RNA sequence: UAGCGGCGAGCGAACGGGGAGCAGCCCAGAGCCUGAAUCAGUGUGUGUGUUAGUGGAAGCGUCUGGAAAGGCGCGCGAUACAGGGUGACAGCCCCGUACACAAAAAUGCACAUGCUGUGAGCUCGAUGAGUAGGGCGGGACACGUGGUAUCCUGUCUGAAUAUGGGGGGACCAUCCUCCAAGGCUAAAUACUCCUGACUGACCGAUAGUGAACCAGUACCGUGAGGGAAAGGCGAAAAGAACCCCGGCGAGGGGAGUGAAAAAGAACCUGAAACCGUGUACGUACAAGCAGUGGGAGCACGCUUAGGCGUGUGACUGCGUACCUUUUGUAUAAUGGGUCAGCGACUUAUAUUCUGUAGCAAGGUUAACCGAAUAGGGGAGCCGAAGGGAAACCGAGUCUUAACU
RNA sequence: GCUUGACUGCGAGCGUGACGGCGCGAGCAGGUGCGAAAGCAGGUCAUAGUGAUCCGGUGGUUCUGAAUGGAAGGGCCAUC
């Protein structure tokens, strides 16, 4: 082990392409650009979504929906997150403190995702049909 | 700098569970009396973006 | 990391100009002209390694013909006669014998004449 | 895992994950390359055609003279012209994931042990900040090109090692990946081994 | 991201969170006690910084060489082996460097303290009107008049008075929150004409400044303005005394100096294009991209012959340059007089994919702190859940009254 | 002659398109007309008779509603 006996892993330092450096290289002259037109030019090319002038897809199609401001303050909790809180009591404050939900979250739902192995008390949170069965099976309690 | 979303595209496409995009069908805005109820019924549910168009939508939506 | 091309450039031109020795005027003096000369020289040399094989056989045939005719038979009938006689001596050797061993070549003609009789 | 002490003839109980793990060359290489890149200053520039001194006047008319068309006297095609892709100062430092850094240190230490380049001692100090005293201690210990890692910073030892090119002195906190490789032997104090073990979990 | 937007191209927040830094005051006035906190101007004193400086370790022999720092042998200093110079590469020759010190005088910053001016504390008051608001036209807000709150105001108007007024994004009620139409305020932030110290996977004379050099010069232009070229003898000038040809030339030949003049001032090295002198071979009956394949002869080497190296090339088969652009170019299409040097896919930040590495249902920290490539910092961000426009439901969900 | 199937929700499976789309479709649920019944009817023998998106209008609506209750505005469905 020396400063002149260290090598990178095979395939980890692939050499970059160097356009316009002769015939032998395979990338000489046009540099993989082909012949003439807009795309061959320096700074040449069309913008994202441009289709030649035909009404583009993101314009042919209509807009839909609205953004719900409530969805942004609503989070989901996995059963695998209940054991991660300090205290055995799962509230909005406990999940925030355990870094499970965002500081600005005002509503949360416990869902059947992962497993609950310890008895836990869930408070002031919505619980799904399946997650209620899982929490109660593990010796837990669900209160408003 | 950060890539900028094509804001018009963000109002028309939504990324689904497996990576594709859902959109609203064209032709259900006006000139509706002449259109058959069957035709207008099939234009009501959302549809998926086609293979040929994915590249275009994905280019417009780098943060989807 | 500024790189000066001089040493590499000089070696490249020198390599080409050395291959250009004996060529006329600019062809042995001026890089641009010398470079085109050396490529053409290689192009003809590639072509003529194939052509050499053609020119030598054409010469062997012509000599065998002359020597076959001196012994009263044409090249075509002589080659046929040797083929029927199961003689496998080639055109390079036959043309050599035609020049350096006129007695052995006459013996080959008799062997060819016998197989056509 | 046990490390034999040179002259004390004792043994130190060390983590087999820190001093007995297999060498990951790829991992070590990435961290040593990143370290040498982190030592880079990146201070330089050249002038683009925009930054070369002179005016925006077209050297000669577009048509009629028989000369190739010119636009700028600062053209990168031209002698005295700007540099096409002119350098700007740049930051060559790379991110090294915390775990990748520690894993590389573990791998280096384990190779030093494996190649019998790691020497453990109870104490390593000098009486006064005198280069001659350390030179004599190294001669007696049969050491020449060596890295001395102490538990806590020893000022006399640091001063005595300064004019010795083949010698460096570090506290356990100040260790680096290049230094651990750059010297023939590495002398570690019992307290330094204890401190490095706590660092590398 | 939310939004704004011929809802195009684009433009682009805030709330909240993590950090650097943190500091609060006065007037709208009178009385009581009075120069009581602070601030500025400025005399003095001390600390300390700047503007000159002082000391600063330790090597000699031998070899080569013109010369020793190089090789070899044996010593020695090092809190000094940063760096530079010295006849080749020096820790110990010289200047330095580590470290330790120094100011008659002027000045910066702190505190201490003198003086002039300013006012502290307490009680009772007072509480910014052509203003807020409005109509019209504009402008500013990420927000383009939109359903458009908020801010400024050119024009026309115009309140309430803490039982009062503003804001919470049209607007109303309720509630919460703040108090406009007076003023001051350090830090964290931005920058470099200049001064000092240091540093560079920056350049090294067509580069790096336009300028390594008497360069913003010479030169051009009425002027604003534009704007070059141009570095290297040698260690030391020891820069060639003296003689000769020549016009008391230019230039040269000797002599001498020097290690070298295969350093002579047009001076290190001294490429290429281009131009000569000499020799070998070919060439004055011979038609074309000038080569290539065959090949005699001549010259010159070999080998102790061996039908072989090297140079040349009579004669002979084949054979219309290169680039570019084109369906297609010997093309009578384009480009290049030749040489040398330079001259074109980069860089930053996002984003995705492949390779590779770490860790893995987790992965990783940003600013910043720092013990400074460590460690701290998990604010965040991506992922382990989706469906639906959404409310919402959730391994499902949406669709529909309900789905075979 | 009687009538409103020129139905509402869907749709196995196909056709034709670079795409946006366009077309054919038995069968399922609800409700309906005609026929004694088997049945037939989701317009017209079939293939032309058309205009994406944005912006805006009207009606409906277990959606949203920037402190909160409303409202404005937005969404969704129908349509211009
Ligand atoms: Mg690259
Ligand atoms: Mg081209
Ligand atoms: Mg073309
Ligand atoms: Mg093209
Ligand atoms: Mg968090
Ligand atoms: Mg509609
Ligand atoms: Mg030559
Ligand atoms: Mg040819
Ligand atoms: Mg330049
Ligand atoms: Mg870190
Ligand atoms: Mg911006
Ligand atoms: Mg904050
Ligand atoms: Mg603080
Ligand atoms: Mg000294
Ligand atoms: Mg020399
Ligand atoms: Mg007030
Ligand atoms: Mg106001
Ligand atoms: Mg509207
Ligand atoms: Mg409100
Ligand atoms: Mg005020
Ligand atoms: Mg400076
Ligand atoms: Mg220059
Ligand atoms: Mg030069
Ligand atoms: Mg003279
Ligand atoms: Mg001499
Ligand atoms: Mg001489
Ligand atoms: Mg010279
Ligand atoms: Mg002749
Ligand atoms: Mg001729
Ligand atoms: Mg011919
Ligand atoms: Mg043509
Ligand atoms: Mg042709
Ligand atoms: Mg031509
Ligand atoms: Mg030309
Ligand atoms: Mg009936
Ligand atoms: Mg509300």
């Amino acid at each position: 082990m020396r400063l002149n006996t260290l090598s990178p892993a095979e395939g980890s330092k692939k050499a970059g392409k160097r356009l316009g450096r002769g015939i032998g290289s395979g990338l000489g002259k046009t540099g993989g650009r082909g012949h003439k037109g807009q795309k061959s030019r320096s700074g040449g090319g069309v913008r994202r979504g441009f289709e030649g002038g035909q009404m583009p897809l993101y314009r042919r199609l209509p807009k839909f929906g609205f953004t719900s401001r409530k969805a942004a303050i609503t989070a989901e909790i996995r059963l695998s997150d209940l054991a991660k809180v300090e205290g055995g009591v799962v509230d909005l404050n406990t999940l925030k403190a355990a870094n499970i939900i965002g500081i600005q979250i005002e509503f949360a739902k416990v869902i059947l995702a992962g497993e609950v192995t310890t008895p836990v008390t869930v408070r002031g949170l919505r619980v799904t049909k399946g997650a209620r069965a899982a929490i109660e099976a593990a010796g837990g309690k669900i209160e408003e | 700098p950060k890539i900028k979303t094509v804001r018009g595209a963000a109002k028309r496409f939504k990324k689904t569970g497996k990576g594709g995009f859902k959109h609203k069908h064209a032709n259900l805005r006006h000139i509706l009396t002449k259109k058959a109820t069957k035709r207008k019924r099939h234009l009501r549910p959302k549809a998926m973006v086609s293979k040929g168009d994915l590249g275009l939508v994905i280019a417009c939506l780098p943060y989807a | 990391a500024r790189v000066k091309r001089g040493v590499i450039a000089r070696a490249r031109h020198k390599k080409i100009l050395k291959q250009a020795k004996g060529y006329y005027g600019a062809r042995s003096r001026v890089y641009r002209v010398a470079f085109q000369a050396v490529i053409k020289a290689g192009q003809y040399a590639y072509r003529d390694r194939r052509q050499r094989k053609r020119q030598f056989r054409q010469l062997w045939i012509a000599r065998i013909n002359a020597a076959a005719r001196q012994n009263g038979i044409s090249y075509s009938k002589f080659i046929n006669g040797l083929k029927k006689a199961s003689v496998e001596i080639d055109r390079k050797i036959l043309a050599d014998i035609a020049v350096f061993d006129k007695v052995a070549f006459t013996a080959l003609v008799e062997k060819a004449k016998a197989a056509l009789a | 895992m046990e490390l034999v002490l040179k002259d004390a003839q004792s043994a130190l109980t060390v983590s087999e994950t820190t001093f007995g793990r297999d060498f990951n060359e790829a991992l070590v290489h990435q961290v040593v390359v990143a370290y040498a890149a982190g030592a880079r200053q990146g201070t330089r520039a050249q002038k683009t055609r925009a930054e070369v001194t002179g005016s925006g006047k077209k050297p000669w008319r577009q048509k009629g003279t028989g000369r190739a068309r010119s636009g700028s006297i600062k053209s990168p095609i031209w002698r005295s012209g700007g540099v096409t892709f002119a350098a700007r100062p740049q930051d060559h430092s790379q991110k090294v994931n915390k775990k990748m850094y520690r894993g590389a240190l573990k791998s280096i230490l384990s190779e030093l042990v494996r190649q019998d380049r790691l020497i453990v001692v109870e104490k390593f100090s000098v009486e006064a900040p005198k280069t001659k005293l350390l030179a004599q201690k190294l001669k007696d210990m049969a050491l020449e090109d060596v890295l001395i890692i102490t538990g806590e910073l020893d000022e006399n030892l640091f001063l005595a090692a300064r004019n010795l090119h083949k010698v460096d002195v570090r506290d356990a906190t100040g260790i680096d990946p290049v230094s651990l490789i750059a010297f023939d032997k590495v002398v570690m104090t019992a307290d330094a081994v204890k401190q490095v073990e706590e660092m590398l979990a």
